[PDB]
């Protein structure tokens, strides 16, 4: 495919996000939506295959529905109240259908299933995009109107998130499943917190993104999808599994590294309010998404698995193409949290 | 306190740019002085603490383990340079570098002066020790060994982030001097009752108390040495200094929520003393008689009286000090006949005599004899809880009989007999190893010249 | 939320007005010596990364790493600390103007409150 | 500016510098067979680059200085020891016969890269698309499995389905008693002990195999040992084809690009030869894959990028 | 609420109803993609009709437009379904099970 | 020793005196931003939790064809 | 002579001066803790007619 | 091939005394390992223990302990001489304490 | 030595070299102008001097 047609789409993908998140009118929102829709359903099938074509399809599917559902909100909204301004949102069926439209886009459960297998039918590089920067519209829609989050509704959909991301993970030996399920507990993370504080929600999206974006970029310089092919790693680039180790851990969420952050303010925040009982369990739910992060790690940095004969041909050749970012990326996600305090610039 | 701080994360650059023969010269030199250095905390004052800034702070509990860990790093770097020498330079400074931070956030959380800072630390330890053990260990449950390490604590961790978090916002301070002066009673509710159990239940795992202590045998013995000095010399000691930091808020409700843990640490204490008296491998009769030592220190941290605490203490530091020698000495034997079973290599007194003493004066002071500081805390913790209840005295004389039985019975089985036949590989002990011994036993002797300065604030 | 809307405030400005009117951030301050450390920490990954010599493979753009990473760390701390400036003020106000939601209650010694008392034994 | 994207937006386009003498020319035959000087010739008469047959050391004649390593180091196989003892217990047939293949698969790599760069064109001594014929040979012979077969046919099928088929595939045709003569008269002990059912055998499978799949795409030249020596003959042979049949003419400037990208970077083209599938011949443990990785790094001018070793009279390096 | 706004909210939920079932054919489902984006166009005119919102009158012909852009993009994807397997049933969309 | 490595009690004790009160006043202060944060939410009056309400400015007042607007 | 072992032994200075600069940054930090020096009601003392601060 | 990977033999354990009969377990290099036995001789033994030791047996009474057996003997000289119960069992004056007015 | 010519020259790349030097400048005396003047400022707005 082209690459002025690459960048055509990829600026059609940002220009809807960017639409959504500076619109004060619902119809502009939902072209926004729309609008990524559309340029993105092209990128998920940039390298064309089977696998690829149900990908899109699935994801196509899954997105028309919930924008379906988004603009009979809006209208319903608009009907018990003659309002186009994204606001409180007066009318609580229309807030219970707004809700389920996001959720349904963001992945958060029940309507995860179409995350691991779009996740596992794309690219690493569509992988990236769609576990990054595709969050940012709903979110800031969500955030936006959180005055009128049922908090019921939405807890449960955030809990159910980390649940099922937690257990989902513990099965899987593809590394982009792997990712879609860390990401939908992540999601369910940062859902939690939106009706009591928006800027906890995007501190933990910005660690979560600056996470990821090191994961898929250590994942792309080491041409590895499956936990074996990840095995061979060592053998060639000892540096990218240590590095890629040490962001496990820190996508783990153990002190005193970044990932601890956002769960550690999170805790806090709705400690704040009375909500003992939730953090405590979303705990020790993300002690399973630390157990495979861990597995990953004794695969393919704490220990040394057998590799093959051709491996000394590929130890004459460097990369060609070396990912900008990355070490800055790598920093972010791992050497953090001293500085939290600055998250007082983020409201 | 800087001054001890500063000169640790000047270890790491200096490891990691010294040539590839003297890491180990380099390491050993400066860790000797920044222990020289450190040594200067034991002069505490009698009423309050040593307030050196607003984060960091030391009392007459914090020096002794700061000093002990300080001169835990160079036996560590002596016990590892030894199996470590087919590795490569790389990994060799990653090795020392993993060292280097372990004792770093270990100082950083003895003397840290607000309670999430503590946590922050205290979890922060999981890491190096995690790596150490899955990265170089021997054997293939070095894996299963740190999953159960890693997740035994974290279960037992997050509630006390929930519980500390809930505490700040309630109170508004977590810093240690405002939670003693601002103390008060906590009722006897329900949401006490588990914000107790929230509060004491990391530090329970940490210990561990019997029943959550599964963790520590395969941890101890899958560990390389020094990942096994420090496990049994500090790292269990973290559970102590978090409990007798943190008990000053739990009152008056320990006064009945104590109950079921010490039940668990009284008769757990006979049942793992009685384990090492029918185990087969050297390092687990070693990880178990850790265990009941720390389940007669739950017991004192649990009764709260001021000789229970002041045994509590020298109880742990006696038990770090032996603890790491007995692993030396069966690490000894160990790169000798590439074996743990006790009964392989036999009769090494004949052929091995100084280890043999060696050997001898360790079992003396594990299984308490006096001066030690080892009896000292005991016999501060059997009086304390004599006070407390009179029938406590038929639980500690069994267990005393037990260590005793066990120690000797440890000792016999190496030492004494005849040598096994086939095997000749046993070369004159080296150097290295004596001086090892050496400098882990003669501040013991040292220490209980001069019991003072391990007895805790409430002396 | 709670900051978000806040009358007389820029939308996109990062750094109001009247924030000149705190005081800057030293540039020994130790957080931006954690800033410059953190880009120094982005150098050495990056020369370890495309497999040349850490330390020393190259300088120029390891001061490029440093520089930008203290030249961003300055003005996020200096919006951090106009933040929490603001948050202070806006309290103290909110406490100025609601008197009776904050009443100043009557001081009592420990002569005179009785606490209970619980013995240990 | 180093091919990318960038460079393509605006500017480099590789139809024109094609200029219909391109013809990516492999030739084949039988062990022991005048192809080698036949491509010379045909190469310095067309004005091609000529590309000697790829052997065991060919990638460390790309990379660092052109000198071969060690064969503990690259390789970890020889052939003389296969025509010693082609049936050991150690693995030697088949993994000579995938490091081979890999070889095969990074020349026409870099022949491709070369073709699509400067537009002139290449000659090939063999490529992978005959290379199956030794392996059928050593199967049907008893010297490697099924298994073995298996994955060599999984990467072959991942890996070669990427490029583009030669324009021409020339054929030497000598049989099985002329190139025994000719080794005979060789004077290579090793050679000596090639026995007449192997060579019968990389015969068939060239004739029933490879030649009827290459029709079909390529346009197929065959000759006989007599006809090989006068090649201003095969030239002007060669210079009066029809480059009609393959899928050449249809390749547009979207699908070069994709394939130039390929071409490059090296890693991407070796990155499915080591699959993670465990055959005994070919699996190396863990010990012995850290002590020969940390022996190579130990090498000259291998421990770092190939512009910041200063050992070996690399300068200027902290202002790189 | 008058009774027709009832009727459009009923056929609304039946269309979402009938395309959260799939029985076989993709196409049936891009229907009724395309029968609910009708029965919001109606209940918009509708609402805007009854409440002289005159700016709004737009409203309803964007929405179309996009209608569009779904539709088209469903058609294009089912298209390369086909391709690879002759018929347009979902039942061979399972390569992503495993 | 005293004098070559050590300082006086005094010291410590005023230094024990301000590290005290800094952490009295922060303990303080954080109950007040607590009880502030939780008025200003309840009420809605104070400068935070200012949910946006519709711009007055966007009304147009002039005459609409019809009297009653 | 002075170069190579220079060179070769540079790095067993970062300790100490580590340990000079951890007790200056000590000495920084409690300067900042004096709003009480001089003022404690139980060593509340008369300044001598040439001295300025009763510790540093 | 009857086996499952090209594996390297596991070697055998190389013996220190072979090569340096005098050999201090420290390293092979018998110049480094010399220097290494002496700098943890010289640095444990002679500089932190016995002058660490001797540091510490000196440090200065910052734990007022003869100044508190000072003040105790000058307290009971003082309450022995007018006849005073030498100690009270009110740790503070019962005077600046309110009690409630009643219980019942 | 190298076969090949070694794609980032043996001598350094003197227009990046320069170009990053110059930007690590410029951006430290910009920063250092700015602090100057936001303690100007400050000074000035509190009465302090
Ligand atoms: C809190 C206090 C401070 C602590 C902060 C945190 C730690 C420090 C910052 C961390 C980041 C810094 C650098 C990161 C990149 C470095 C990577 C690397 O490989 O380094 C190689 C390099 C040596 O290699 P080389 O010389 O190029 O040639 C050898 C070949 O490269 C040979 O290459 P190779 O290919 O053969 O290497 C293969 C090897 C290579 O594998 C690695 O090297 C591991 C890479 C580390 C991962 C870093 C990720 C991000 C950092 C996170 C740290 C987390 C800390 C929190 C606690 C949790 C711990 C995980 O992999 C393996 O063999 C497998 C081993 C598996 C073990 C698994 C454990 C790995 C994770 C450990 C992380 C812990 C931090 C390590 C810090 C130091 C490491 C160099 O190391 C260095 O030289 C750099 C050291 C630091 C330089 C300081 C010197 C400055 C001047 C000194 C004087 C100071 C001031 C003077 C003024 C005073 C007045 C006089
Ligand atoms: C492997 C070892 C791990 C460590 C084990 C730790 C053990 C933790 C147990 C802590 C003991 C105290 C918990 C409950 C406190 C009271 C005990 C109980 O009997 O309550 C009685 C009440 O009667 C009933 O028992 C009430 C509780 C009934 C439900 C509890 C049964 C749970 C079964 C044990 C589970 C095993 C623990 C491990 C779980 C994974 C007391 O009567 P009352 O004076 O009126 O209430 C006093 C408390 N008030 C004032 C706050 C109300
Ligand atoms: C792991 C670290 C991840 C950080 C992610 C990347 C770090 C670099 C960030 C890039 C800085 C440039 C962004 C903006 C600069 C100019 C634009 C300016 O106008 O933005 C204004 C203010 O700038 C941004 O809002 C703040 C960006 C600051 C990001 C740093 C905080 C990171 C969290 C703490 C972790 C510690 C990291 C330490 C440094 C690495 C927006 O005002 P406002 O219209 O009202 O916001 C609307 C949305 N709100 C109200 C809901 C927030
Ligand atoms: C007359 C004496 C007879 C008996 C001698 C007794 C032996 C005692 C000596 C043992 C000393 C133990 C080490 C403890 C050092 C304390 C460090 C710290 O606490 O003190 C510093 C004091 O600084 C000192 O100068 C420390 C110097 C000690 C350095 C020890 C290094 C010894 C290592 C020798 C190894 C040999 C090297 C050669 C290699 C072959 C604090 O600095 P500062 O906060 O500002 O000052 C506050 C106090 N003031 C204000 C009153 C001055
Ligand atoms: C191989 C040959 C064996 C046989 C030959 C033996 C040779 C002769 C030995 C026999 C003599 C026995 C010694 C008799 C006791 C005399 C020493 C005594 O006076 O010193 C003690 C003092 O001992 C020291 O306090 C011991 C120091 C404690 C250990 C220092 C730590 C070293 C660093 C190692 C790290 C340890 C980490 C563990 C946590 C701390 C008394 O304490 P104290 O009455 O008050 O001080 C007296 C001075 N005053 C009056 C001014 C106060
Ligand atoms: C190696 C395994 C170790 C396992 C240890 C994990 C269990 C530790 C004990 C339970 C910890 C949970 C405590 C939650 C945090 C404490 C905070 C708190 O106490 O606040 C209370 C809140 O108290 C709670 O809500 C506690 C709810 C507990 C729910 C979590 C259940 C976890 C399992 C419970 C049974 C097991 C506990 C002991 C097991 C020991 C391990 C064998 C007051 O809040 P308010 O709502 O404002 O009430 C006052 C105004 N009305
Ligand atoms: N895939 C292969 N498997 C086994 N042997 C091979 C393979 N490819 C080439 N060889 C060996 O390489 C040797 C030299 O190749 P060849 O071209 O036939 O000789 P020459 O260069 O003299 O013409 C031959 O003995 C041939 O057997």
């Amino acid at each position: 495919m082209n690459p002025i047609i690459y960048t055509t789409l990829i600026m059609t993908v940002m220009s809807g996000t960017m639409l959504v998140m500076i619109s004060s009118h619902w119809l502009l929102i939902w072209i926004g939506f729309e609008m990524n829709l559309l340029a993105m359903i092209p990128v998920l099938m940039k390298n064309f295959n089977p696998r690829a074509t149900e990908a899109a399809t699935k994801y196509f599917l899954t997105q028309a529905t919930a924008s379906m559902m988004l603009m009979m909100a809006i209208i319903i909204n608009l009907l018990y109240s003659g309002q186009w301004t994204i606001t409180k949102m007066f009318n609580p069926v229309a807030m219970t259908m707004m809700t389920m439209a996001l959720a349904m886009k963001l992945g958060l459960s029940p309507f995860h299933f179409w995350v691991p297998e779009v996740t596992q039918g794309i690219s690493l590089q569509a992988g990236l995009l769609l576990l990054t920067w595709q969050k940012l519209a709903p979110l800031s829609v969500l955030c936006q109107i959180s005055q009128s989050i049922n908090p019921n509704l939405m807890l449960t959909m955030a809990m159910l998130s980390i649940l099922i991301g937690g257990w989902g993970g513990l099965n899987q030996t593809q590394l982009r499943k792997i990712m879609a399920y860390s990401s939908i507990a992540h999601m369910g993370w940062m859902t939690a917190v939106l009706p009591y504080n928006t800027t906890m929600t995007i501190l933990n999206l910005l660690i979560y993104i600056t996470m990821t974006l090191a994961m898929f970029m250590l994942l792309i310089h080491s041409s590895a999808t499956t936990t074996l092919s990840l095995s061979h790693t060592w053998n060639k680039m000892p540096v990218i599994t240590s590095l890629m180790m040490v962001t496990l851990l820190s996508m783990g969420g153990l002190p005193p590294l970044s990932g601890f952050m956002p769960k550690w303010m999170i805790i806090q925040e709705m400690t704040k309010n009375e909500s003992i009982i939730m953090p405590t369990l979303m705990a020790m739910t993300a002690l399973l998404n630390l157990y495979f992060y861990m597995r990953l790690a004794y695969s393919s940095s704490l220990t040394m698995f057998p590799s093959t004969n051709n491996m000394k041909m590929k130890w004459q050749f460097e990369h060609t193409k070396q990912m900008k970012l990355l070490p800055t990326m790598i920093v972010l996600s791992t050497l953090v949290l001293p500085m939290t305090p600055a998250l007082s610039s983020l409201n | 306190m800087l001054k001890i701080i500063i000169p640790t994360t000047m270890l790491l650059p200096m490891t990691w740019m010294s040539k590839h023969n003297m890491i180990w010269i380099n390491a050993t030199v400066h860790s000797l002085l920044i222990s020289l250095i450190s040594l200067s905390l034991l002069n505490q004052l009698g009423e309050n603490s040593l307030n050196f800034s607003l984060t960091f702070f030391s009392d007459s509990l914090s020096a002794p383990l700061l000093v002990l860990t300080t001169w835990l790093l160079p036996l560590m770097l002596m016990a590892s340079q030894s199996h470590l020498s087919k590795e490569t330079t790389t990994r060799k400074k990653l090795y020392i570098t993993m060292l280097i931070l372990l004792q770093l956030f270990l100082i950083m959380t003895f003397t840290a002066t607000e309670l999430i800072l503590f946590y922050i630390l205290f979890e922060a330890t999981l890491v190096p020790t995690l790596i150490i053990i899955t990265r170089w260990g021997n054997q293939t449950e070095r894996l299963n060994a740190g999953l159960y390490f890693l997740f035994y604590t974290l279960a037992g961790s997050l509630p006390l982030l929930v519980a500390l978090v809930y505490i700040q916002n309630t109170t508004g301070s977590l810093n240690f001097l405002i939670i003693h002066y601002w103390s008060h009673p906590l009722s006897n509710s329900w949401s006490n009752i588990f914000m107790w159990l929230a509060c004491i239940m990391a530090f329970m795992v940490k210990m561990p108390l019997y029943g959550l202590h599964l963790w520590l045998p395969k941890a101890h013995v899958e560990a390389p040495i020094a990942g096994s000095m420090v496990l049994a010399a500090v790292l269990l000691k973290l559970g102590g200094y978090g409990m007798m930091r943190i008990t000053t808020i739990l009152n008056p409700l320990t006064n009945y929520m104590a109950y079921p843990f010490l039940m668990l640490s009284m008769w757990g204490m006979i049942m793992t003393s009685s384990i090492c008296l029918r185990q087969t491998d050297l390092k687990s009769l070693i990880a178990y008689s850790s265990v009941s030592h720390m389940a007669l220190v739950i017991v004192a941290i649990m009764i709260q009286t001021p000789w229970s605490f002041m045994g509590a203490t020298a109880l742990m530091i006696a038990h770090g000090l032996t603890s790491s020698m007995l692993f030396c000495l069966a690490n000894t034997n160990y790169e000798r006949v590439h074996s743990r079973t006790m009964i392989l290599a036999r009769g090494l007194q004949t052929l091995l005599p100084l280890m043999a003493t060696w050997w001898l004066v360790a079992s003396l002071t594990n299984l308490a004899l006096p001066p030690s500081i080892n009896l000292i805390g005991e016999l501060f913790i059997i009086t304390a809880s004599f006070s407390w209840s009179n029938i406590t005295i038929i639980l500690m004389g069994m267990n005393m009989m037990i260590t005793a039985l066990y120690s000797l019975y440890m000792l016999i089985t190496t030492q004494r007999g005849k040598y096994t036949h086939h095997i000749n590989n046993i070369k004159p002990s080296f150097t290295r190893e004596n001086a090892l011994m050496a400098l882990h036993i003669l501040p013991l002797l040292l220490l209980t010249l001069n019991p003072k300065m391990i007895l805790g604030p409430l002396y | 939320t709670m900051m978000s809307g806040r009358p007389g405030r820029v939308p996109l400005q990062f750094l109001p007005n009247e924030a000149r009117s705190l005081p800057p951030p030293k540039l020994t301050d130790p957080r931006l010596v954690y800033m410059g450390f953190l880009g120094y920490c982005s150098g050495l990954i990056d020369n370890a990364i495309r497999r040349r010599p850490v330390v020393s493979a190259g300088l120029h753009r390891q001061l490029l790493y440093v520089t930008s990473f203290v030249f961003f760390g300055y003005y996020l701390l200096k919006r951090q600390d106009y933040m929490y400036a603001l948050r202070d003020h806006d309290m103290f106000a909110y406490v100025k103007s609601h008197p009776e939601d904050f009443p100043e209650k009557d001081k009592k010694t420990y002569g005179e409150i009785l606490e209970e008392f619980h013995p240990v034994r | 500016l180093q091919y990318g994207p960038l460079a393509f937006v605006l500017g480099e386009r590789t139809t024109r510098k094609l200029t219909e003498t391109s013809k990516v020319i492999t030739v084949d035959g039988n062990i022991c067979s005048g192809k080698g000087r036949l491509a010379r010739e045909i190469a310095e008469k067309l004005g091609l680059r000529h590309f000697p047959e790829a052997g065991i050391h060919y990638a460390d004649s790309t990379t660092g200085d052109g000198k071969p390593l060690d064969v503990q180091l690259s390789g970890n196989c020889s052939l003389e020891k296969f025509y010693d003892d082609p049936k050991s217990n150690d693995g030697n047939s088949y993994r000579l016969q995938s490091w081979l293949y890999a070889s095969r698969l990074l020349q026409y790599a870099d022949a491709l890269e070369h073709l699509l760069s400067t537009g002139q064109g290449v000659v090939l001594e063999r490529s992978i698309y005959s290379d199956f014929v030794f392996l059928e040979a050593m199967y049907r012979q008893g010297f490697i499995r099924k298994q073995c077969v298996e994955h060599y046919n999984e990467v072959k099928k991942v890996t070669a389905c990427e490029y583009l088929p030669p324009h021409v595939v020339v054929y030497v045709d000598v049989p099985v008693p002329e190139i025994q003569s000719r080794i005979q008269k060789k004077g290579n002990p090793h050679e000596m002990k090639i026995t007449a059912a192997y060579l019968q055998d990389i015969e068939n499978a060239y004739k029933k195999t490879f030649l009827p799949e290459m029709s079909e795409k390529c346009e197929v030249l065959q000759y006989s040992a007599r006809e090989a020596e006068d090649a201003e003959k095969v030239v002007e042979d060669i210079e009066y084809l029809k480059c009609d049949k393959g899928p050449w003419p249809d390749q547009d400037d979207r699908t070069f690009h994709r394939l130039r990208m390929l071409v490059q970077n090296k890693l991407e083209v070796l990155n499915y030869t080591t699959i993670p599938v465990y055959l005994p011949e070919i699996t190396i443990g863990a010990h012995q894959s850290d002590r020969v990785f940390q022996k190579f790094t130990e090498l000259p001018g291998r421990k770092y990028s190939p512009g910041y070793n200063e050992d070996v009279g690399d300068k200027w390096i902290w202002l790189k | 609420m008058p009774l027709v706004y009832m009727n459009i909210i009923m056929a609304f939920a039946i269309a979402l109803a009938g395309l959260l079932m799939y029985r076989s054919h993709l196409m049936s489902s891009l229907l009724c993609l395309e029968g609910m984006m009708l029965s919001l166009f109606i209940m918009s005119t509708l609402i805007i009709l009854n409440t002289h919102f005159t700016l709004a009158n737009m409203m309803p012909i964007i929405l179309l437009v996009f209608a569009a852009c779904e539709a088209a993009l469903g058609l294009s994807l089912l298209v390369m379904v086909s391709n690879t397997y002759g018929t347009d049933y979902v039942q061979n969309l399972n390569l992503l099970q495993c | 020793i005293a004098r070559t490595f050590y300082d006086g009690p005094e010291k410590n004790y005023e230094k024990t005196m301000a590290i005290l009160q800094i952490e009295a006043e922060k303990a303080e202060l954080r109950l007040k931003e607590l009880e502030v944060r939780r008025l200003m939410r309840a009420r809605g009056d104070g400068p935070w939790y200012q949910y946006p309400t519709i711009d007055k400015a966007l009304i147009d007042h002039s005459p609409k064809t019809t009297p009653d607007n | 002579n002075v170069l190579q072992i220079v060179r070769d032994h540079w790095v067993h200075i970062l300790v100490p001066v580590g340990f000079v600069f951890g007790c200056y940054l000590d000495r920084r930090s409690d300067e900042k803790l004096t709003a009480f020096r001089n003022k404690s009601l139980l060593f509340k003392r008369e300044l001598r007619p040439n001295e300025e601060v009763t510790w540093k | 091939p009857t086996i499952r990977l090209q594996e390297d033999p596991d070697p055998e354990d190389e013996n220190l005394y072979e090569k340096n009969p005098d050999s201090h377990g420290y390293d092979k290099d018998p110049i480094v390992d010399l220097w290494n036995m002496r700098v943890v001789f010289f640095f444990g033994f002679s500089i932190v223990l016995v002058l660490g030791s001797t540091f510490v047996a000196y440090l200065p009474d910052y734990r007022m302990q003869e100044w508190a057996r000072r003040e105790a003997e000058r307290l009971v000289k003082y309450r022995e001489a007018n006849g005073l119960p030498l100690m009270e069992s009110n740790c503070f004056d019962p005077n600046k304490i309110q009690l409630p007015e009643d219980e019942d | 030595k190298f076969y090949i010519r070694e794609p980032p020259h043996g001598s350094p790349d003197w227009l990046k070299v320069g170009l990053t030097l110059g930007t690590s400048v410029f951006l430290w005396i910009y920063l250092i102008k700015q602090h100057k003047e936001d303690v100007l400022e400050y000074k000035r707005r509190n009465g302090l001097e």
